């Protein structure tokens, strides 16, 4: 499984496996990559380092602050 | 007697540590709201609308951060940028209204 | 909920720069009922971030390279978003990617 899937992206695997500027500093991509399976089955800040529970808190931060202020009564559309 | 018997740094150590999960939670809390401050406060624009539509962003502000907080007794934004957003939460209504600390922020 | 997302490459049309970006992103629920009024999302550098390959759990982690035979996996912990960073041991045995056994 994790073997037959590293044939996955090509010019990619130097960014893949070694992790190297042979698929950076000269490879053409034209494409942004995507961990939707690349990933483990899913982490989701379950497998977490830190850093993912410190943008979730200042992102849950702005999200209350930002619905509860749009949440005020008579949404003017004031912009 | 009165009230507010602070036996503040008789504490081990004193209130300048680390001991807790949710005290580093209201942490994050804290000097995200600071950073935020001093980001927003310095915007540029500042016309300072503090009666038309102003006031609902700080309202909304104090109360949706103790409406995200979980250690949500009582506490206060007191400025003329005294304008005091003193929100509470009482039970789930953030009593709203208009120190020594002050006067030591002042003096700091 | 908000909307987790993927790693990606400074790249659209162009050579991936630098960084490998993962996304957080959230739709604004609207305001007496809800609805999608927005769409807030920043996307952070996933490419400078330590990766396991030996871990119990971790990120797809694999130890594809010790398995049993004199194995163990004494692996490189914290470089960043880098493959091959998990070293392993040749436990009690002899060394020639070879761990092996004592005569």
């Amino acid at each position: 499984a994790q073997k037959l899937a590293e044939e996955v992206p090509m010019d990619v695997a130097s960014y893949l496996y070694t992790g190297d500027s042979h698929q950076l500093k000269r490879a053409n991509c034209s494409g942004r990559y995507e961990l939707a399976g690349l990933p483990g089955k899913w982490p989701a800040l379950a497998s977490a380092h830190p850093s993912l529970h410190r943008a979730l808190d200042t992102l849950t931060h702005a999200t209350n602050f930002l619905n509860v202020m749009l949440q005020s009564n008579k949404s003017r559309e004031q912009n | 007697s009165g009230r507010y018997e602070l036996a503040g740094l008789p504490g081990k150590w004193p209130a300048l540590a680390s001991a807790h999960p949710s005290l580093h939670r209201a942490l994050d809390t804290l000097t995200h709201a600071t950073n935020f401050l001093n980001v927003m406060l310095q915007s540029n624009k500042s016309r300072e609308q503090n009666l038309q539509d102003d006031l609902d962003w700080y309202q909304a502000l104090v109360w949706s951060l103790l409406e995200g907080e979980p250690s949500i007794s009582r506490a206060a934004i007191t400025f003329s940028t005294q304008v005091f957003l003193q929100a509470t939460r009482e039970e789930s209504r953030i009593l709203l209204q208009d120190p020594h600390l002050a006067n030591a922020t002042l003096e700091t | 909920h908000f909307k987790w997302s993927p790693p990606y490459l400074e790249c659209e049309n162009g050579s991936y720069k630098p960084g490998w970006l993962v996304t957080l992103s959230s739709a604004i629920y609207g305001l007496l009922v809800p609805e999608f009024r927005g769409v807030m999302k920043v996307d952070i550098n996933l490419q400078k971030v330590d990766i396991d390959q030996c871990s119990s759990d971790g990120w797809f982690s694999g130890t594809h390279k010790c398995h049993l035979n004199n194995s163990e996996c004494m692996p490189i912990k914290g470089l960043g978003f880098v493959l091959g960073a998990y070293e392993c041991i040749c436990k009690a045995g002899f060394y020639h990617y070879v761990c092996l056994p004592c005569r």
